[PDB]
């Protein structure tokens, strides 16, 4: 019964030709279900995503008159009929799934409507702007289109339930938080022709909890710690010198962690600015004592410690006020 | 209906084993590339990875059709039934064609017999890098395109579009590099057996120095400057000048060892090693200076130039020599 | 002290010559045999590397057999069809085979040598 | 002879594109899993490896046969021409079907028409984790599988035996270094998607991390470093260089421990239980040096008391710091450990 | 002559059914196995597995492949294996394996006149090895390789080591980076179940870890630092700056050794023998600094309201206790 | 046109690819030569190297003789898979790649007399066992062994097309080595014996010498300076107890930092290398420099040093005077022994 219907459809069917070739563009309705957005690899400028990708079009060559409304099939019939050559334009690496069987679904209705869904894991490309790191926000895209069919032959269109997500907590985002999702449509002109490109943008915002405890607070404490020398008597040369130089060594150790999870970008990030300024503050504290020690012993000036007790805490608070306003709000 | 008859007629009797114009003039194959992205420039592995749309143009009279004004875009599986050039990349280490959702390949036919054959390829190409000037180094990485088993008597390569054959280079963003320029070369590799066609695409990458200024050069300079503070400390403060001197030596070692762990492993002397070693010597000599001062005053004291003159002399020579060392270093490598 | 003690040999009108290695395991070293005619030169005879690949000289190809006992750390040479031309001093060598495994300059550990006299 | 004839007639008029009982009944698949080894758990990738013998049993009346043989073993080429369930793992990332030295698949057919499908797989599956209690955290890594193209109206899944005994783990099949396999919970349910409602079979493996490694490597060195900072309160106030060097070197020691502690932990942007412990320890070591800055500000005579004028009395700030600092740190430890061990 | 061989092979493959084992209705077919090990590499403690490359030979008799009139063993093309019956042999503890295919698939099929078939494979397999590292680095490991038939019981197939103890060769030619193979064993046994017995072969090694690197880089530097902390006991109690700086820098040095060995050594998240010794040395330098604080408090704190006794007592107890700690440690793990 | 098509179809009528040429009649002789386009990176951690070669094989098959207007036949890669070819494999190969981008990088040519030429482009990753006892002053001969997998010495023999020295050709820009220097290569052939019979093996050894300049600047020079720095404290006055104590302990910490980093640049082996002993000796010298001060301080009677204006003052310690000579001499003697030991091998 069903075997006869399947055999009749495949008889006299050429899969080299798209439906309605030479008549009108093939309209394709696409839906995406994001199973999980994997980790964002800032070093390689990429992210992982697992989706169920669905495509729906009309093929009048597959009409069948029968009591059956829809034929529900497995991946066996995928290679027998025409399938759109949809590919992801910003994908560094993509793989389908085959365990235990090819994870594909093909459903054909009696009026010729074809539903084709498959599961994909995509390592899409995302160009991260890290000028505001670790207070940075990104919108990583995901673009797909037909590889060979221009806008005059294949037209893509979002269905009403375009992009759907499940439990955002189950996702593998350690450093970012999902904060929104958009979908667009446009025409991209290439050498081969003009193609309809559909994009999905995922908005991500980095969480600053780890960087505050590990970098911002320890760096701030050491800067405050280097101010202890200003309250030590200037006669205690070994005490103020050892305190000053050990804070510089400790600050050098902390400066290692500044560039750990991000690529070797050659512009000053927000994290680098804070660490470098904190290093200059502890650098200037030791230089301040060297000037005071020389004039008092080796040779307003005598009151330099009095002004250092006020200027150094004030200048650091001014810097923090400018730093945390220009990045958090402005 | 009518298109199906024409397409089936073209593939009937087609002999994939024979190139177009088998006994006549060489088939002219034009190529143009769209660089989708460049990444994974590895100094350790001496290679780079780029994704591109590699399109080949040639004419085949056997595939000419009439009565249809359209350009027939066929399913990618038809490429296995046609003749295609045996194009390969000489310096490619590991390449693949993306296959999601289907194989990223196109075949487009034209009524005059022109065939457009496009591939989306991610290839890792070997690039010989000279890093003696690292990080102030400029690299030249190429991509060699050649025919494996055809001479110029059978196939010929040219860049389709001239200098505009390769597109998308200006939009490439490399975190560590900047593409100064790219060039296209079309030459024949003349041998005793015969000439072989070759197309060369080369990029000139210039490393960005901004990362190393903040992480390597500025920390080394500031630590070196701090070691000079002991020259203004009174010579009697033995516990202070020694503590200041020996901690800067430890701090320089900490900087040097950290960079060895985070920078790529390039086991030969580079421009970054000479500067770090030079700064290490300066802090080494600063601590040595006080030892000479301490020995002259105390060791040769009771037996009896001047103790205070050595420190005063060092307050000028050390800042002067380090600036002279920087002046020589920065002019030599720039 | 690493030494290559050589046994066997002597007055032979089939002769098997061994080479005991002590003080160092030569599992990953190339163990070879060399012959030195009186006053002429040192001649390569056979060798065997880690992968059990056997190399032989032209004059002894198919005549002499070399075998290595990786467990006992020793190399043995099987001499058959001996001729008066073979009357010379036989040495046992072991090295990394740097710049050719046939050159005598590539071997560092050398045995004390064995004298084989053939009379017909 | 007779064995060869039966194999040839089995696939006569057989359509592998159609499930058994299409339009007649619901295909019932009985499954059971033998876990040969619970592979390593990757905290960085939030995935766990597992090697199983996946058994599937169903009934296909189109494959009935008669003969002296009772059970028919099928060649893998012949087993690929017969309809099999399209079972896939919902949370699987990249699973490997072993192909050495031959495909590790076996299909057995009984004269009744029952099929037994057994395959050996290495399954890498997503295990979401919330490491806010690290390293005193416990996780339940799930394993969900079901049909891809067939809804519950067509194909349903059942366990061959009782759910507790339908998933079997070998006695020495534990490849966990940092976790402990407390047990497994086996259940089943229904998942509704945009295409229909699918039967889902779930298995949750319960893991508990071993805290012993982190106590020796992180907690003890941090606790001892804090005690060293508080030890300086018993030094005489006149020894300014000694107490100054003591204060800053303990701060540098804590910095060294804090950096190495975050290397073992996978890179998360939120604060874990261990991060808070180090942050509090950092404050205690920081406050010890600030305390000496206050003590030094009220010291008059540079010289200290000798064996036999006037001398500096023991600072009241030092006396109270010898008690308040050790007491506060002790209270913090009592609160910190009781908070996470009671989880 | 060659034309006669061509027809003989056709007769053997005419009517041959790969779906039937040799002696299908009779006694089980005995399959003899021997293994030639090429190399062992990547013995990973983190992944608890090792990778080995081996030549895997199987011997069995198939009377359907018996030929007469040819006194030669017919070594055929490797692609003829797909047209014959081969045992369904799989490695039970294998995690990832493949057959090399350069320049062709590395397999062989050699036929003998009596019907004996030699089926050799070159296989690189990553086999699981659960390691008990509580005694690391003074530990021994036992890594095995299980060989089993997937769908045949002992009634259908049987396994044995061809050549007995000489079945496996190349073991003594292996040179691991940080191990040393002591001995290897061959085990033939049946896995008895209610359904029936299943044949199994087991090849196991015994790996002994080398200790030379750990002595020079882990134990000796830690011992020297601990001895240096005892120098404080020979400095005057009133030298607060000298004794505190010596005491607290040895604590910092021990922390540097511990934290850097944590990154260098493989990530093994449980207490090992190396961790206990490092922790033991950390406590000793901790107590040496704590000793001075007790001495300083007695002289200055409780003074006004002999301090050479506590230092004299410590000059003996600390060297004695640390040596006793070493004696207990090295007797426990050796 | 049709003449070319007829010959291709006529060639394979009756051909049996399962049988080697001259089966039961003679030995199939294969002539091989290798052109190395790039001797790729050498991985010390994995003890392996990568090489990119054009692999050539030539032999005679009388079953493929043809007569026609053309003298050389070029075969489609599909047709080349229907003809018997040697099953050459690399004995020490680990994971090799036969490139097929954008088409299979293979070429089979047939002359009229039945001589076949088979060229393929390969990327071979081969294991190179290394003795790192002399690191970083070690030299290695990385081999490349290939031969027949299934055919014994009595069936298939391999030979070099030309003289063995000239048969393996390395490109002028072939070397892609950062840490080694490709001095040359030696080409030879031998015989191996296995449980399956005697086989012919063609071996090529590439001789590599590690560059030492990097380790001198990164490791050797800082270690020497640190030891000199520790011995510098012998010239400080004995009354500077805090100064010489901080000097002594911080040099030990500096050496500890240098020792850890120097090991991270060496592959993870458990035996002692040449650089391990140099660092261990340097560690002992810095350790002894602090023990020496502990002995000097134990005899310092007075806590005040000499003053410029001039009471009795402490004299220069006789221990310090000898240490100013013994320590620089002993370290200098060690350096001469250390370098002459390893640079003369
Ligand atoms: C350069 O060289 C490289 C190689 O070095 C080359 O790459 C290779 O390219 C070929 C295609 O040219 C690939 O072959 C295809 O693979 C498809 C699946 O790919 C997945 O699986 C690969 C392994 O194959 C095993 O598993 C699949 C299912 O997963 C199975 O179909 C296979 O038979 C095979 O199963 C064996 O092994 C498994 C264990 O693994 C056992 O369990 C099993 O019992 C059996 O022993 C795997 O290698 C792939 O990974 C590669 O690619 C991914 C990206 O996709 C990448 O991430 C990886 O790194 C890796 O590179 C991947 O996981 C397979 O579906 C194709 O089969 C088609 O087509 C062939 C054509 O001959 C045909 O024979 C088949 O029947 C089938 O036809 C279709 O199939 C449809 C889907 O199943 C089906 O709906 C249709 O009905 C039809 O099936 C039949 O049709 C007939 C009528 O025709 C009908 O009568 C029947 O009833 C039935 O319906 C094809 O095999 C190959 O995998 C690539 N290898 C690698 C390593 O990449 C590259 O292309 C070269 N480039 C150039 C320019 O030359
Ligand atoms: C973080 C701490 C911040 C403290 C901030 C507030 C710091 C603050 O208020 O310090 C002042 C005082 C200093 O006490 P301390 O004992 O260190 O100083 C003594 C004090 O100045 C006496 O008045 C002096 O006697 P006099 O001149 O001869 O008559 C005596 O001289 P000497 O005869 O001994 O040479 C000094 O030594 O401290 C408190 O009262 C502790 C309050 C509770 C502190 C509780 C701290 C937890
Ligand atoms: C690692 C070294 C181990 C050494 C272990 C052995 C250490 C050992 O034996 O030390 C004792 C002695 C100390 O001599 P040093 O010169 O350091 O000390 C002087 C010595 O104590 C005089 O006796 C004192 O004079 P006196 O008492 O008032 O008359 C003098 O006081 P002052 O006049 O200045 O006020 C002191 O300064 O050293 C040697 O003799 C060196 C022998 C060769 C040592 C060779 C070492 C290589
Ligand atoms: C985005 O998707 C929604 C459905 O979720 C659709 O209504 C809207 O038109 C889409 N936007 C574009 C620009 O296609
Ligand atoms: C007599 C001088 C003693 C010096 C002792 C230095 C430390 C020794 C530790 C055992």
């Amino acid at each position: 019964d069903v075997t006869v219907i399947l055999n009749n459809l495949l008889e006299g069917y050429d899969n080299k030709l798209r439906p309605d070739i030479g008549v009108k563009p093939t309209l394709i309705h696409t839906d995406m279900y994001v199973n999980s957005i994997g980790p964002v690899n800032a070093i390689n400028m990429e992210y992982t995503i697992d989706i169920f990708f669905a495509q729906t079009w009309y093929d009048r060559r597959l009409k069948f008159n029968s009591t059956i409304k829809v034929l529900r099939l497995n991946s066996n019939m995928v290679g027998k009929i025409w399938i759109p050559d949809t590919f992801f334009r910003n994908s560094k690496k993509a793989d389908a799934h085959w365990i235990t069987t090819p994870n594909r679904m093909l459903r054909i209705w009696n009026d010729g409507r074809v539903l084709y869904t498959l599961r994909l894991t995509i390592d899409a490309e995302c160009q991260l702007q890290l000028h505001n790191f670790p207070m940075d926000e990104h919108s990583c895209p995901l673009e797909f289109s037909s590889y060979g069919y221009p806008r005059e032959e294949i037209v893509y269109q979002w269905k009403r339930s375009s992009v759907e997500v499940g439990d955002t907590r189950s996702w593998r985002l350690y450093q970012f938080s999902f904060v929104g999702l958009r979908n667009t449509t446009e025409v991209v002109k290439t050498t081969s022709g003009d193609y309809v490109v559909m994009s999905v943008y995922f908005d991500l915002s980095r969480r600053m909890g780890y960087f505050t405890i590990q970098t911002y607070i320890p760096c701030t404490l050491i800067v405050v710690l280097s101010w202890v020398s200003f309250w030590i008597n200037k006669d205690a040369v070994p005490a103020r010198t050892s305190l000053g130089i050990t804070t510089v060594l400790t600050m050098t150790t902390l400066s290692t962690i500044a560039r750990k999870s991000l690529p070797k970008v050659s512009y000053v990030t927000a994290m680098d600015l804070f660490v470098s300024v904190c290093f200059i503050f502890v650098f200037s504290a030791l230089v301040e004592y060297g000037t005071l020690h020389y004039f008092v012993s080796n040779r307003r000036i005598a009151k330099m410690d009095s002004y250092a007790r006020i200027f150094f805490p004030t200048a650091f608070c001014l810097f923090n006020l400018v730093y945390w306003v220009s990045y958090l709000y402005l | 209906s009518f298109v199906k008859e024409t397409v089936d007629k073209l593939l009937k009797g087609y002999d994939i084993r024979l190139r177009p114009d088998f006994g006549g003039p060489p088939v002219c194959v034009g190529m143009n590339i769209d660089i989708a992205s460049i990444d994974m420039v590895s100094e350790v592995n001496m290679d780079y990875t780029l994704t591109m749309y590699f399109q080949q143009y040639w004419r085949d009279k056997r595939l000419a059709y009439s009565g249809i004004p359209l350009n027939l875009t066929l399913d990618n599986r038809v490429a296995d039934q046609l003749w295609v050039p045996d194009t390969y990349f000489l310096n490619d280490k590991k390449s693949f064609v993306h296959g999601v959702t289907v194989k990223n390949r196109m075949i487009r036919l034209h009524p005059d017999g022109t065939v457009l054959y496009g591939l989306r390829i991610t290839t890792t190409a070997a690039c010989m890098m000279d890093l003696r000037r690292y990080p102030l180094d400029e690299q030249n990485c190429t991509l060699e395109i050649e025919s494996y088993g055809y001479t110029t008597d059978d196939i010929e390569f040219y860049w389709r579009g001239g200098d505009k054959a390769v597109t998308g280079v200006e939009r490439i963003e490399l975190p560590q590099f900047s593409i100064v320029e790219h060039r296209l070369v079309s030459r024949n590799v003349v041998f005793a057996t015969g000439a072989y066609p070759r197309l060369s695409l080369s990029f000139r990458l210039k490393r960005n120095i901004g990362y190393f200024i903040l992480q390597t050069y500025m920390p080394s300079i500031l630590i070196t400057i701090l070691s000079w503070v002991s020259f203004w400390i009174n010579y009697d403060a033995s516990a202070a000048r020694v503590a200041l001197g020996i901690t800067t030596v430890l701090t320089m070692t900490t900087i040097n060892t950290h960079l060895r762990e985070t920078l790529p492993k390039i086991p030969y002397v580079k421009a970054i090693d000479m500067y770090l070693m030079g700064c290490f010597v300066f802090v080494f000599l600063a601590l040595l200076e006080y030892a000479f001062v301490n020995y002259i005053f105390f060791g040769r004291g009771p037996q009896r130039t001047d103790v205070n003159a050595i420190d005063r002399w060092s307050r000028i020579v050390f800042p002067f020599t380090f600036s002279l060392f920087n002046l020589v270093y920065w002019l030599y490598y720039v | 002290q690493v030494q290559l003690q050589e046994s066997g040999g002597g007055l032979v009108q089939s002769l098997r010559v061994s080479c005991a290695a002590s003080g160092r395991t030569f599992t990953t070293y190339i163990m070879a045999w060399f012959r030195q005619a009186p006053g002429k030169e040192r001649e390569f005879l056979a060798a065997m590397d880690q992968g059990r690949i056997q190399y032989y000289g032209d004059s002894v190809r198919g005549r002499f057999t070399i075998s290595r006992d990786y467990a006992k750390n020793s190399v043995d040479l099987q001499l058959d069809g001996l001729r008066p031309e073979d009357t010379a001093v036989y040495y046992c060598a072991a090295g990394a085979g740097f710049w050719g495994l046939r050159t005598a300059s590539s071997y560092h550990y050398w045995g004390q040598g064995t004298q084989v006299t053939v009379s017909s | 002879t007779v064995f060869t004839r039966i194999l040839d007639r089995l696939l006569d008029g057989y359509d592998n594109r159609l499930r058994p009982g299409l339009g007649e009944r619901v295909t019932e698949v009985k499954t059971d899993i033998f876990v040969t080894s619970f592979g390593p758990v990757s905290d960085h990738d939030m995935e766990y490896t597992i090697d199983v013998f996946f058994r599937q049993s169903w009934k296909d009346e189109r494959l009935k046969f008669k003969g002296p043989m009772t059970v028919l073993r099928l060649n893998n080429l012949m087993a690929s021409k017969i309809w099999t369930p399209d079972t896939f793992f919902h949370n699987g990332k990249k699973s490997v079907a072993h192909n050495m030295t031959m495909p590790n698949k076996l299909l057995r057919i009984t004269e009744d028409g029952t099929l037994l499908y057994t395959m050996r797989l290495t399954v890498r599956a997503e295990c979401p984790m919330h490491l806010e209690d690290f390293p005193m955290d416990a996780h339940a890594c799930p394993l969900k599988f079901g049909s891809y193209a067939y809804t519950r109206a067509e194909v349903v899944y059942e366990w061959t035996r009782e759910p507790a005994r339908s998933v079997v783990v070998a006695e020495d099949g534990s490849r966990l270094n940092q976790y402990d396999l407390l047990g497994q919970t086996v259940d089943s349910g229904i998942v509704q998607s945009s295409t229909g409602e699918y039967v889902v079979m779930t298995t949750h493996f319960h893991l508990k991390r071993k805290i012993g490694y982190f106590v020796i490597q992180t907690y003890l060195p941090c606790i001892m470093t804090v005690i060293l900072s508080q030890v300086s309160f018993w030094l005489n106030r006149e020894s300014v260089p000694a107490r100054t060097v003591f204060g800053v070197t303990t701060v540098l020691t804590m910095t060294t421990l804090s950096i190495s502690a975050r290397n073992s932990l996978p890179k998360v942007a939120y604060a874990t239980a261990m991060d808070w412990f180090i942050a509090v320890c950092y404050a205690f070591v920081f406050s010890a040096l600030i305390e000496f800055a206050t003590v030094n500000y009220f010291t008059k005579r540079g010289y200290a008391w000798d064996g036999k004028k006037t001398f500096n009395s023991v600072s009241k700030i030092d006396r109270l710091s010898r008690i308040a600092f050790p007491l506060l740190f002790g209270i913090f430890n009592l609160v910190y450990w009781a908070t996470y061990l009671n989880r």
